[PDB]
RNA sequence: CCUUUAACGAGGAUCCAUUGGAGGGCAAGUCUGGUCGCAGCAGCCGCGGUAAUUCCAGCUCCAAUAGCGUAUAUUAAAGUU
RNA sequence: GACGACCCAUUCGAACGUCUGCCCUAUCAACUUUCGAUGGUAGUCGCCGUGCCUACCAUGGUGACCACGGGUGACGGGGAAUCAGGGUUCGAUUCCGGAGAGGGAGCCUGAGAAACGGCUACCACAUCCAAGGAAGGCAGCAGGCGCGCAAAUUACCCACUC
RNA sequence: UACCUGGUUGAUCCUGCCAGUAGCAUAUGCUUGUCUCAAAGAUUAAGCCAUGCAUGUCUAAGUACGCACGGCCGGUACAGUGAAACUGCGAAUGGCUCAUUAAAUCAGUUAUGGUUCCUUUGGUCGCUACUUGGAUAACUGUGGUAAUUC
């Protein structure tokens, strides 16, 4: 049963769920079921928490803070962009998108980039 | 005494591209498969119940 | 056509409260015969079987709804899709290989299951009532028009639905083909998935072996990896799980669970515990007469359709009789009285070997007038320890001779006496103790009478292995060797015999050394439990003997696998490999629960 | 059934004009929304199948349609479907064709051919007179075109004729005793005749008698009453028949006469 | 889709005068049941019915003249009515055996080749006639006054110009293989 | 005999010689009237039913020998 | 499937028409054998008590016919609503 | 060219309202009312008209020309069987209108639904479960059980008709 | 085809019913060559239901950085082909049943000058701007539950 926000004490409840809230999925338009989900307030009665680092230490944890990952893309929007490398509103950007690798295909590589809009 | 009918086109294109399908494939240069029938439907109803990735269906069962 | 029967009891069926209009308003109850047995009182209406006519007049005009109205299984001349010739077996139905699912197929000893999967793959053709005219070709596609199977066997015809089959028995073969070994299975056909196959079969061993040094397992093993790696369209499993480890009969149906998806058909037996839960997603029930009428009922879900074929009868939707406990042995019953004397022999720890296999055994209390119970894994090294301490081979060094002599019962059984099994019964004696015994595993209720005639060739599974249950109280001795009676029976037939062979070598006094892979099968039957321990072609460890509960204990810690208790019933549930609970238990230790 | 709006119209339900069977299935074409009232239309898919025999499937209509051979009211038209009535042209430009809809006096659409020059405009009814917005007046016709700023002297019943092309009409004809009416609905239908006189009851339900050039009197309801061009001159082009509405004992002695059934 | 009766039951079930009356008349023109005779006089009852009518509807109603017109034609076309009598009330006067004149059987024999009428149903059964250059099965064509000059024979039988059955051709193979050979 | 739907009872004739050996006791039947709806038919008072079938077989079957009792 | 066409395909014994009835109402046996108020038939009137035109059979005959019989609802017959 | 949007007209309708037309029964003759019955005045609500609802006020409304009540193996009509004329009997059922999806009630979405191939609850059922929970409504086509005197293939296919 | 016949008596004439007669539609018995058309779980239980299927949808033209295929090199709206996912639309049509329902339903006739109306068709389109703002899915990666289109 998972863990919303906005459901003070622990127990075990059925609300109503319909679209715009958590744990709900529709399969129809304007369809509402009534679904058990449990309390905020933690316990040891508790299957699996997740826990987001949001400070770093002083130390580094093996597993994890020393091995790194970088972000895949970058905007496809036109205005993104200009906010990014920070160009003025005339210097007409036709080359300040970011390039993607296709790695291999058998054939030759590519270097992908999206579709600007606006 | 028999009576038919039948059509005469100008050019072949304009036949192939016209033409109920069977009607060219009476006199072959064109097939079915797609494959009998029912495959299609046991298929769909899984497809239904998978979401992002339907790929196995599709190829898999 | 079929049967009609009455039934009585319900949720306050007050028969102080309603004058008793179903006594009052039956047509035998008027004509002399008392069919319905009722009177102002305590209990509950009693009504007869036997003596219901059908009717339903009864039921009409009972002021309560608490007597409803059931139809026994009878034949009556019905679909017919074959039979051999006449006193002789018939089945009725063979009904949709639905695709994309495995279909799992769920009945009674000799009732025609095998029979259904050889008129499926097209080898024996339906004969349909008759005495078969017709075939060819046509007939029987005209018969089975309107329907679906036109569609299933013009394809086959054609053979584009190409058939494959696991066969029943193992004997006539290790005998009637032969195998290269490593260039057999080679050349047998193909790559990645014969590897996927040997490999998930967790079998690592058998690679640079011979077929001929191989037992049980490695069989089993081959024979469903080639099985698989057919190149094939249709596929069929007969029986796949029998004399198999616990863990590795769990990898067999997850093997099997491979090839289903992608529009092909798939049909498996079983006789099952509840592991059949992975082995199906379809479950079709087989109901009638072991060895005269077979008929199949239309499939259900998994877990609706099992209970309903264990529960004791399940109908709505038809009916029947019978079908109740039997999942374990719920034979309340104990203690004896003063057991005087005994002994306290003891076996030695002996060092065994033969080529590729270092076998030990630890020194053990072997008591006199008391059972002692094997495992443990396939290939843990036991049956042919058994052999070398009687006479074949051994020893180096020291051991112990029989007291007592000797009974022998084989696991290995595809035996070649011809002429009958009556000229055979004669190299044993029908005169002893001659109040009933043989008739007491089997006489009244599925038959036996059954067990003689007729010739061993012939014989099926269960009934040929109780060939050789008796050929072993039947020659005069009493210290006992059998391993694995509980292949190729069920759990109706398994139970009831354990505890009738258990019973006999306790009560007149013997000593008997069972080789179960039996929940149910082990534990009502034993006691000592020793426990074999180790790795297959390397290394076996006889465990010093310990108690049930520690020795079931040892080799469930070490597998990693664990059952739970059906609460209202007493019957045994096996864990899906990894759960929740299933870690309770795991650190509990404890495997049963509710001695 | 219902809840809400239908989608479908059978074969049996369908109106008799179109002349349909009753050995092809249970449905019937249903025209989609439009100008015209579907007791009053004929479908597109009727005039090309059921008719002139172009088409042999619905689904030969479909690959016609898409290829933009047809047009309707000088405009271009592209669906099975199109609830084309009484006064409206088809044209087809690579036959080089053009057809009129008007009635039989059996009472039923015809095939009526005209020349393209015919073609380029159509005969339109008044109905109703409406003030928009800021003094500007509208017209508001059968074939539902609001065309704005009309001549302050035009009134419903009168007739107006339509340039395709432009809109904006360049002429009319005025109601009065006298013209040459057409008929459009009711018993009486496809009728050709002069006014006569009128009939007026305050409340509803006026009636029109007309006259004939055969000399016979017949009367209608005023609302199924079109005008086609003065006395005895119209300003449309006629098919046969015209109006005259024989008897069937007449019409026996015709075909006998001429002994016409072959060619 | 529409069905109907083509023939009613008479009201009494038995009457020697009736009887004797329905069996000659088979007699005569090789009928197989008495369906084939209520039949008949079904069409003919409601002929008889529909001319009743038009007696007493007034003289020179339009609906009587272009009824009464059409219907002789009818009458006169399939040639159990003269136009030498042309009204209505020789309607009457019609009766049943001169439809049974006109039947396909009844012609073959009065006006063609033929034993006994017994014989003649055989042969159209047999397809050995036509009509104008059209086989037929069915006895009960009832022949348009038109189509009585061009009842001929079949193109291909044995009976004209065709190939022979096999009666004649077995026997010229016995004199090849159960003589010959044989 | 007694009914099914009803439970009550009604007294039925047997029609021709040697069909009451026919019928067997306890065994179910199918009824119908004389044929003159509602009243006793004849000189036999009491009976307004008679019987046809005595289980998918007719009883001219049974009394002609074209059929056999399926028992 | 139907229509169209090869090649095989009729000597009556089989390439087999049945369902009811024969005292009257109501079209057809005061024929022969068996039963003897028994068994059964009979919508109705009535048949059977040792010479049965009505029962059980044989032969013959009658009606309708690829249909015919039986039960029940209902209309006509009913100027007996 | 494509799409979107505001208003008017049009089309497809939807919703209320007018006049006339109904099977058996009096061993059903008086019925309806502050738990609004009939009307007046004002207001609320609703897409709108309206005792639809509320406040205040009046005492009406209906009936031997059959009300009111009860019964119906009563869905209505276009029609069907028989029939000289006049009638009698039947109409579940292919077209049109209506009502309902196990029994009741409530509600979301949308232009349109008090929807059940949407949802929520109660009640009657019935299924799975590791007993913590979860899932369901064939008066759709096939098919099964039951009920009875009584009724078909778990077939083939979007080519036709839409 | 606007039709009658047998039965109360020793015999006759009436009254009167019973029986005989024909059609229609349901069941059932017996029999059955050839050809076309085709009604069919309504009657009783609007009783209860295993399994399978019966509603989905992309054009030149809403949104393509799928590590997809492809490329002739690209992206500078930027390809061609394109699974998936967001968005728009439909799912209130049809099919089925006859339980409820006696001025109700329904039919003919009338009324919106008492109202609402997707859609089509025709009109209506002027008191940082070289283009604005910030998140979600697919996707990538880590999971929980005996079990679910979770
Ligand atoms: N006479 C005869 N009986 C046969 C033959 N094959 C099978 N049977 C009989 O048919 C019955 C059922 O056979 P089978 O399908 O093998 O039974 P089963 O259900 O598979 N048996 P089991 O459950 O023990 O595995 C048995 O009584 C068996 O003896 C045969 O060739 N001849
Ligand atoms: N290398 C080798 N193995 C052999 C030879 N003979 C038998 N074996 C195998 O050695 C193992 C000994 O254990 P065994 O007692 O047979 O096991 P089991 O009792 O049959 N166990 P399970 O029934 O579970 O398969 C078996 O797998 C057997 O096949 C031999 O000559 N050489
Ligand atoms: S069953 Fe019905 S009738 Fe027989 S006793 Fe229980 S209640 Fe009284
Ligand atoms: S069922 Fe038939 S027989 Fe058994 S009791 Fe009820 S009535 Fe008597
Ligand atoms: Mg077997």
């Amino acid at each position: 049963f998972p863990m919303k926000q906005g459901v003070l004490t622990h127990g075990r409840v059925r609300l109503l769920l319909s679209k715009g809230h958590s744990c709900y999925r529709p399969r129809r338009t304007g369809e509402r079921k009534r679904k058990s989900v449990r309390g905020c307030i933690v316990d040891a009665n508790l299957s699996v928490l997740n826990l987001v680092i949001v400070k770093k230490g002083e130390k580094d944890i093996p597993g994890l803070t020393d091995t790194t990952v970088p972000r895949r893309l970058g905007p496809k929007r036109a205005s993104r962009i200009r906010k990014l490398f920070n160009l003025s509103k005339e210097d007409d950007v036709r080359q300040y998108v970011v390039r993607k690798p296709l790695n291999k295909e058998g054939k030759k590589p590519r270097t992908k980039a999206p579709k600007i809009q606006r | 005494k028999t009576t038919g009918f039948g059509m005469i086109y100008d050019s072949l294109d304009y036949a192939k591209k016209n033409e109920p399908k069977h009607r060219l494939a009476r006199h072959g240069l064109y097939e079915k498969k797609k494959t009998s029938r029912k495959q299609r439907k046991e298929r769909k109803n899984r497809m239904k119940k998978v979401r992002g990735t339907a790929k196995a269906n599709v190829g898999a069962g | 056509k079929l049967t009609r029967i009455a039934i009585v009891n319900h949720d306050k069926c007050k028969p102080k409260k309603c004058r008793q209009e179903c006594k009052k308003s039956c047509p035998v109850v008027r004509m002399g015969k008392l069919c319905i047995e009722v009177t102002p009182q305590s209990k509950i209406a009693w009504i007869s079987e036997t003596l219901c006519i059908g009717c339903g007049i009864c039921i009409k005009k009972c002021p309560f709804g608490a007597l409803s109205i059931v139809n026994l299984p009878s034949n009556l001349e019905k679909e017919t899709t074959h039979r051999y010739c006449a006193n002789a077996f018939k089945l009725h139905r063979l009904p949709i290989p639905r695709p994309g699912e495995v279909l799992g197929l769920v009945g009674t000893n000799g009732i025609g299951k095998s029979t259904a999967l050889k008129i499926l793959a097209g080898k024996q053709k339906p004969n349909l009532g008759k005495y078969d005219d017709p075939p060819d070709w046509q007939e029987i596609l005209t018969y089975f028009r309107g329907s679906e199977l036109q569609n299933y066997f013009t394809k086959i015809l054609e053979d584009d639905l190409k058939a494959i089959i696991k066969p029943q028995y193992v004997d006539q073969i290790p005998k009637a083909a032969k195998g290269t070994v490593g260039s057999i299975l080679d050349r047998k056909d193909e790559t990645k998935t014969q590897a996927i196959v040997c490999q998930q079969l967790d079998l690592t061993h058998l690679k640079e072996r011979n077929v001929e040094d191989l037992s049980g397992g490695e069989l089993q093993r081959f024979a469903c990896a080639v099985v698989c790696i057919q190149k094939a369209d249709i596929f069929m499993f007969d029986e796949p799980s029998s004399y198999l480890d616990v863990k590795q009969r769990l990898k067999a149906a997850i093997t099997i669970r491979s090839l289903i998806n992608p529009d092909r058909y798939i049909i498996v037996v079983e006789h099952d515990l509840s592991v059949l839960d992975y082995l199906s997603d379809f479950i079709c029930c087989l109901y009638g007469v072991p060895s005269a009428y077979g008929v199949v009922t239309m499939p259900f879900s998994v877990r609706e359709g099992i209970n309903i074929f264990l529960d004791g009868y399940v109908p709505t939707e038809n009916l029947r009789f019978r079908d109740a406990s039997l999942v374990f042995k719920v034979a309340e019953t104990a203690n004896e009285e003063e057991v005087k004397k005994m002994c306290m022999y003891k076996y030695p720890g002996m060092k065994k070997k033969m080529g590729e296999f270092e076998l030990a055994i630890v020194a053990g209390e072997f008591t006199d007038s008391e059972i002692m119970v094997m495992l443990g894994e396939n290939g843990t090294g036991k049956t042919t320890f058994i052999r070398m301490l009687a006479g074949r081979l051994k020893p180096d060094e020291g051991g112990e001779v029989p007291v007592l002599n000797v009974s022998y019962k084989p696991q290995k059984i595809s035996p070649k006496s011809t002429g009958s099994v009556r000229q055979l019964l004669h190299e044993k004696i029908r005169d002893a103790y001659t109040h009933p015994q043989f008739v007491t595993d089997v006489m009244k209720p599925l038959q036996i009478e059954n067990i003689i005639d007729q010739e061993v060739q012939t014989l099926s599974g269960g009934e040929l292995q109780r060939v050789a249950l008796a050929l072993c109280l039947g020659k005069p001795a009493d210290v006992y060797l059998i391993d694995e009676p509980s292949a190729y029976l069920d759990s109706e037939q398994r139970l009831m015999a354990a505890r009738v062979v258990k019973r006999f070598i306790l009560h007149a006094k013997k000593t008997a050394f069972v080789v179960e892979h039996d929940f149910i099968m082990a534990t009502y039957l034993a006691d000592r439990v020793i426990v074999f321990d180790g790795i297959p072609s390397k290394n076996t460890v006889a465990n010093s003997p310990q108690t049930l509960l520690a020795g079931m204990n040892k080799f469930l810690s070490q597998l990693e696998i664990t059952f739970r208790r059906d609460p209202n019933n007493y019957r045994p549930r096996i864990n899906k490999l990894n759960s929740i609970k299933d870690v309770e238990q795991k650190k509990s230790g404890n495997y049963f629960f509710l001695d | 059934m219902a809840r809400g709006p239908k989608k479908h119209l059978k074969r049996v339900a369908a109106p008799k004009h179109w002349m349909l069977d009753k050995l092809t299935s249970v449905f019937a074409p249903r025209p989609s929304t439009g100008p015209h009232k579907l007791r009053e239309c004929l479908p597109l898919i009727i005039f090309l199948r059921n008719k002139l025999k172009y088409a042999l499937t619905g689904d030969e209509v479909k690959k016609i349609c898409m290829q933009r051979f047809i047009k309707i009211d000088g405009k271009v038209r592209a669906d099975i479907t199109y609830p084309a009535g009484f006064m409206d042209v088809i044209s087809i430009d690579k036959t080089g064709e053009n057809f009129r809809l008007i009635y039989d006096t059996k009472g039923r659409f015809a095939v009526h051919r005209i020349t393209p020059e015919e073609a380029k405009y159509k005969l339109c009814k008044v109905r109703k007179i409406f003030v928009g917005t800021k003094g500007i007046p509208h017209l508001v016709t059968h074939d539902a075109r609001t065309i704005r700023y009309p001549d302050p002297l035009i009134k419903m019943n009168d007739t107006i004729q339509i340039d395709l092309e432009t809109g904006k009409i360049t002429d009319f004809i005025k109601f009065d005793t006298g013209n040459l009416c057409m008929v459009t609905g009711g018993a009486n239908l496809g009728r050709i005749g002069v006014i006569t006189n009128r009939e007026r009851h305050p409340g509803s339900f006026d009636v029109v008698h007309v006259k004939d050039a055969n000399g016979n009197s017949f009367a209608t309801r005023l609302s199924n009453i079109f005008v086609i061009g003065k006395g005895n001159k119209p300003w449309i082009s006629l098919p046969r028949g015209k109006g005259i509405r024989l008897t069937i004992a007449e019409e026996r002695d015709k075909r006998l006469a001429a002994k016409q059934s072959s060619g | 889709w529409v069905c109907r009766k083509t023939y009613v039951t008479p009201r009494r079930p038995f009457e020697k005068s009736r009887l004797d009356q329905e069996l000659k008349l088979i007699g005569e023109y090789g009928l197989r049941n008495k369906r084939e005779v209520w039949r008949v006089k079904f069409t003919l009852a409601k002929i008889r019915k529909a001319a009743r009518e038009l007696l007493t509807l007034d003289e020179k109603d339009p609906r009587r003249l272009f009824e009464g017109n059409a219907l002789l034609r009818r009458l006169v076309r399939i040639g159990v009515l003269d136009e030498g009598k042309m009204k209505l009330d020789y309607i009457l006067g019609l009766k049943i055996e001169d439809f049974l004149e006109r039947r396909l059987q009844t012609q073959v024999f009065k006006l063609g080749l033929a034993k006994s009428i017994h014989h003649a149903r055989v042969l159209i059964r047999q397809r050995h006639i036509r009509v104008r250059k059209q086989v037929v099965n069915i006895p009960s064509f009832i022949v348009r006054l038109d189509s009585q000059k061009h009842i001929d024979f079949s193109l291909r039988s044995p009976y004209g110009g065709g190939r022979p059955g096999r009666v004649k051709r077995k026997n010229a193979k016995k004199g090849q293989g159960g003589a010959g050979a044989g | 005999v007694q009914l099914i739907k009803n439970g009550k009872k009604i007294t039925a004739f047997v029609p021709n010689d040697g069909c009451l050996n026919f019928i067997e006791e306890n065994d179910e039947v199918l009824v119908a009237g004389f044929g003159r709806k509602g009243h006793a038919v004849g000189d036999i008072p009491g009976v307004r039913f008679k019987v046809v079938k005595v289980a998918n077989v007719s009883l001219l079957a049974l009394y002609k020998g074209k059929k056999e009792r399926p028992r």
